[PDB]
C-alpha cells in the first residue's frame, strides 16, 4: 500500500499519520527522530601550527672573509659581517686586530611538537541529514536509520520506508571553515599567501607530510654587539599561539537552531530544521481483517478537562457500547490537538489525553471507521517556564464554538435592512415617478 | 481597533443612506405654499402651513 | 605594480599582456596554457559485482523428519521436502519410503574477484579546475603550476601572480554518473534498495566491507526429480555481466568541447570553454630604466605579403630609423591581429609574422613608445584541411578597413537636400499669407 506523509523535523514530538484503507480495520503509524545529524561535505586548502627558529652554531674566521652559499631550505637568509673582537672563557681569542669576520645564517622549520596539536583550514559545500527514527506501530516498534535524501529506502518488517527529500539544506555553516583540537570557527582565513605575518595561517603546509612549508614570518638578522659573542635575530612573534587567544567566539555559541557541534569528523546534530516528508509502501499482510476488529457503535463522547499545557493538558472520556471484545486504533482528524497513545482495549470506558494549544479543542476522535465531534472549554495554566519541550506543536489560535466571536456573531447586524427597506420606501414617491 | 473603526464607518454609512432617504422622500413638499402634510408627521417638524 | 588581463581557456594559443606603465621602458609578456584538469569531489555510495550462488551439501535423511535455523546471513533460503527416495552410488540410501525426507538451503555471498573490480556509484559535486601554465617576460622562460579558484596564488622569480576564480561555473558532468575499470558513464542507478533483480544494482554494500548486504536476486529453490541427489534452484544470472555487454556509451566518445576523461582521480581535460582572470603583483627588478631604453624616431610600417591562414601566414616587414639601439618590445593594440614573438633586435629593419581572420586589418602597432599605424588586405588560402588549431582568437570578421566599406561611404543620399527643398519651396507657399 503507497501512502506518503509530511512530518516535522523535531526530536521527541510523538507524530500520528493514520491510514484509512479498504477492507480492514483502519491503521495508525508513530514515528519520532533522534539523532538528526547534518553531516556535510568537506575539502581541503591547508594547514598552520608554530614553527621554531632553527638557528645554527656561529662561524668565524681570523683575517679571511666567507660568503652564503645558499642551502634550498625555508627562510634560508644569511649575511656576514666584519670589525669582531669576540671574547670566550679563556678571555682573548686571536691576534688580528680589525679584519675579522662573522657568518651566520637562519632558517625556520615546521615544529616538530605541532604534529599532534594543529589546526586545519577547510572550504564546505552541501550537507546531507542522517535521521534515526523509531517507528512505533502494532509490530514490535522496530528502529530505523538513514540518509534523509540519499533516497536509500530501508526496509523493516516487510516495509519499504523512503525519506525526504530535505528542503533548501539550511545548514550553520559559511564556506571558509576553519578547526581547532576540539572546535570550529567561521573566519576568512589568508588565500595561501600569508599577505600579513603576525597572524592566523602565517605559516602553512599542504598535509602533514609536504616536505615544504611556506613561512612569510618576516626575518631579518642583526649585528653581533661589542665584545661576546652570539647570534642576534629579530623576528615577529608566532601568529599562531598568538592567534589562540582572540578566537573569542566558536561555532559553538553562535550556532542557530540549536546545533551541537563535534569533531572527528565535524557534524551539527539535532537541528529544528523545517521539516521532513516521507513515503511509505505498506505491505498488506500487518493489517487485520475487519470481520475481526470489533465495530463498536452507538456512542457520543465527552471531556473531562483541559489545558494550555506542554506535556500533556487535556483529559477526555468516552462512552461507547461493545458488540464484541477487541481492540481497536484511534486518531484525531485534525491539527488541534495530538494524543498520548494509539489504541486502545476498547471496552467500554476509554480514557485518553491530548494537547490544545490555545483556545477551543474543536475535534474529531475516529474509533474504528466511526465518528465523533468533540469541543471543551480550558482552563489556562498558571506556571511560567519549564525544563522540556512542547507536545502541542500544531499552533491554531482561532475557532468558532459558542465562546468565541459570539459577540461578533451578534455585533454583525443592522445596516443591510435599514438601507434596503429604506429605497424601497423612497420609491413609493419615486415609482411614480 | 480596525474593526472598531470599520463599524464606525459602516454606521455612519448607514445613517447618512436612512437620512438620504428621508430628504428625498421629503423634499418634494418644499413648494406647492399650502403644506398640508399628512400623519407622516412622526418627521418634518411643523412650519408655518 | 599591479595590472589586472583575461586570458581566453585553450591550449596553444599564445597571450600577451602589454602594460603601458609610463616612465619606464614598456613591456609586454607571454603566458601560455599547457593543461586544464577540471576534478569533481567524489562521494560514493555503493559498488556491485557478480555474486557467487554458495551452496553447500544438502542434509538428507529418512525415517524421520527435521527443521531449519535461518541465522542471519544473505537470503537465507530452505526448506524439506517430503519424499525424495534416492538412488545412490550402489543400490539405494534409506528404506522409509514414506519418511525420506531432504533439507536443502543456499544463500548468496560476493564472488572471489569482488576484491578486483566494481562499479562506483559516484554523487560527484563541486568540480574545481588547475592549471599548468608557463610565462616569459625580460629575464624569464619559467613555468608554473597554478590552482584558478581565487585563493591559491604564490608566486615565480620573486614575483607574485594569482589567478581566478572562474568566470562561468560549468561542468562537462552530471550528478549521479558511475565508474568502471577506466571509464565514466552519465547514467542512473538504483536506489540501494530498489535493486529489481537483473538489471544494474542486483547487489549492493556501502563499502569493501560492509558485513551485511542488500540483494534482491529472486531466488528460490524446487524439488529435486527422483534418484539423483542435487539441489535445484531458479534465479536471474548476476546482472552485473549483463550490463557489462550493453554499456553502449562512454564519455570519452561524448563528453562536449573535446575536454577528455581521464580517471585515478576522476577528471577532465583541455575543457575549450570561457576566460580567466588573472592579476599580477609584478615587482621592479623585471623592467629596464627609461634613460637605457633605446631611442627610436620617426616609425614606419609596411608590408609585405598576407595569408589569410591558421598559422602565422602573414609577414610585415618594419621600417623604422634609429639613434641608439638596443632590446625593444612589440604589441597589438587591438584584439584583431596576434603577434609571433615578445620582442625584435632593434637593428635598422626588423621582421614580424602577424596572424589574423578577417582579410582586413589595422592592426596600428605599438614599438618602446612609438605608435604608429599600418593597414594591408590579404587572400584566403590554397588549402581546405589543417591539424592544429586556430592561433587568432580575435575571430572578428567586420573591419571597416575603407576596402568594401568604402561604397556604403558612397550610399551618402543627398536627396535629404532634396527634402530640404521641398520644405522651403512649402515656406514660400507660405510667405505670401
Ligand atoms: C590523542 O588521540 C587522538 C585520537 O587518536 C590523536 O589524533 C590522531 O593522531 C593519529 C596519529 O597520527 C591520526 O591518524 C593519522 O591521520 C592521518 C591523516 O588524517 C586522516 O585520516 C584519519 C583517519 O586515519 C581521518 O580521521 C582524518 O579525517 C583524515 O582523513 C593519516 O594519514 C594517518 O594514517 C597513517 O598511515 C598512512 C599509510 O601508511 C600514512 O601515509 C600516514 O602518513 C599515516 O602514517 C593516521 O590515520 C589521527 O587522524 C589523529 N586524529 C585527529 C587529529 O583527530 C592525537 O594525536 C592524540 N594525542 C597526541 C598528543 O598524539
Ligand atoms: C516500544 O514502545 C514502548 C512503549 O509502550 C517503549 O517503552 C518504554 O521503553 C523504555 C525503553 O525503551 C522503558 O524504559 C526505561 O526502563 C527502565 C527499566 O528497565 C527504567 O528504569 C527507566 O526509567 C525507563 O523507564 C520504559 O519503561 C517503557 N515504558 C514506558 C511507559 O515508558 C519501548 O521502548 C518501544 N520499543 C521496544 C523495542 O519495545
Ligand atoms: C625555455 O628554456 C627551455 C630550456 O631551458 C627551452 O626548452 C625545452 O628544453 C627541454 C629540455 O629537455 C626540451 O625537452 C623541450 O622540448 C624544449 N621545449 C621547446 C619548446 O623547445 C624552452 O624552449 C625555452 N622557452 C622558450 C625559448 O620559449
Amino acid at each position: 500500500y503507497e501512502h506518503t506523509a509530511v512530518i516535522p523535523n523535531q526530536v521527541g514530538f510523538p507524530y500520528k499519520a493514520h491510514v484509512a484503507r479498504e477492507g480492514y480495520s483502519p491503521l495508525t503509524l508513530q514515528m519520532q527522530v533522534v539523532e538528526t545529524s547534518l553531516e556535510p561535505t568537506l575539502n581541503l586548502e591547508y594547514i598552520t601550527c608554530d614553527y621554531k627558529t632553527k638557528v645554527p652554531s656561529p662561524y668565524v674566521k681570523c683575517c679571511g672573509t666567507a660568503e652564503c652559499r645558499t642551502q634550498d631550505k625555508p627562510e634560508y637568509k644569511c649575511a656576514v659581517f666584519t670589525g669582531v673582537y669576540p671574547f670566550m672563557w679563556g678571555g682573548a681569542y686571536c691576534f688580528c686586530d680589525s679584519e675579522n669576520t662573522q657568518m651566520s645564517e637562519a632558517y625556520v622549520e615546521r615544529a616538530d611538537v605541532c604534529k599532534h596539536d594543529y589546526a586545519a583550514a577547510y572550504r564546505a559545500h552541501t550537507a546531507s541529514l542522517r535521521a534515526k527514527i523509531k517507528v512505533t506501530y502494532g509490530t514490535v516498534n522496530q528502529t530505523v536509520e538513514a540518509y534523509v535524501n540519499g533516497d536509500h529506502a530501508v526496509t523493516i518488517a516487510g516495509t519499504k520506508f523512503i525519506f525526504g527529500p530535505v528542503s533548501t539544506a539550511w545548514t550553520p555553516f559559511d564556506t571558509k571553515i576553519v578547526v581547532y583540537k576540539g572546535e570550529v570557527y567561521n573566519q576568512d582565513f589568508p588565500p595561501y599567501g600569508a599577505g600579513q605575518p603576525g597572524r592566523f595561517g602565517d605559516i602553512q603546509s599542504r598535509t602533514l607530510d609536504s616536505k615544504d612549508l611556506y613561512a612569510n614570518t618576516g626575518l631579518k638578522l642583526a649585528r653581533p654587539a661589542a665584545g661576546n659573542i652570539h647570534v642576534p635575530y629579530t623576528q615577529t612573534p608566532s601568529g599562531f599561539k598568538t592567534w589562540q587567544k582572540d578566537r573569542d567566539s566558536p561555532l559553538n555559541a553562535k550556532a542557530p537552531f540549536g546545533c551541537t557541534i563535534q569533531t572527528n569528523p565535524v557534524r551539527a546534530m539535532n537541528c529544528a530544521v523545517g521539516n521532513i516528508p516521507v513515503s511509505m509502501d505498506i505491505a498488506d499482510s500487518a493489517f487485520t481483517r475487519l470481520t475481526d476488529a470489533p465495530i463498536i457503535s452507538e456512542l457520543l463522547c465527552t471531556v473531562s478537562t483541559c489545558t494550555h499545557s506542554s506535556d500533556f493538558g487535556g483529559v477526555a472520556v468516552l462512552s461507547y457500547k461493545v458488540e464484541k471484545a477487541g481492540r481497536c486504533d484511534v486518531h484525531s482528524h485534525s491539527n488541534v490537538a495530538v494524543l498520548q497513545e494509539v489504541s486502545i482495549e476498547a471496552e467500554g470506558r476509554s480514557v485518553i489525553h491530548f494537547s490544545t494549544a490555545s483556545a477551543a479543542p474543536s475535534f474529531i476522535v475516529s474509533v474504528c471507521s466511526s465518528r465523533a465531534t468533540c469541543t471543551a472549554k480550558c482552563e489556562p495554566p498558571k506556571d511560567h517556564v519549564v525544563t522540556y519541550p512542547a507536545n502541542h506543536n500544531g499552533i491554531t489560535l482561532p475557532d468558532l464554538s459558542s465562546t468565541a466571536m459570539t459577540w461578533a456573531q451578534h455585533l454583525a447586524g443592522g445596516v443591510g435592512l435599514l438601507i434596503a427597506l429604506a429605497v424601497l420606501i423612497l420609491v413609493i414617491v419615486t415609482c411614480i415617478t | 481597533v480596525a474593526v472598531s473603526v470599520v463599524v464606525l464607518l459602516s454606521v455612519a454609512a448607514s445613517v447618512y443612506m436612512c437620512v438620504v432617504a428621508r430628504n428625498k422622500c421629503l423634499t418634494p413638499y418644499a413648494l406647492t405654499p399650502g403644506a398640508v402634510v399628512p400623519v407622516t408627521i412622526g418627521v418634518l417638524c411643523c412650519a408655518p402651513k
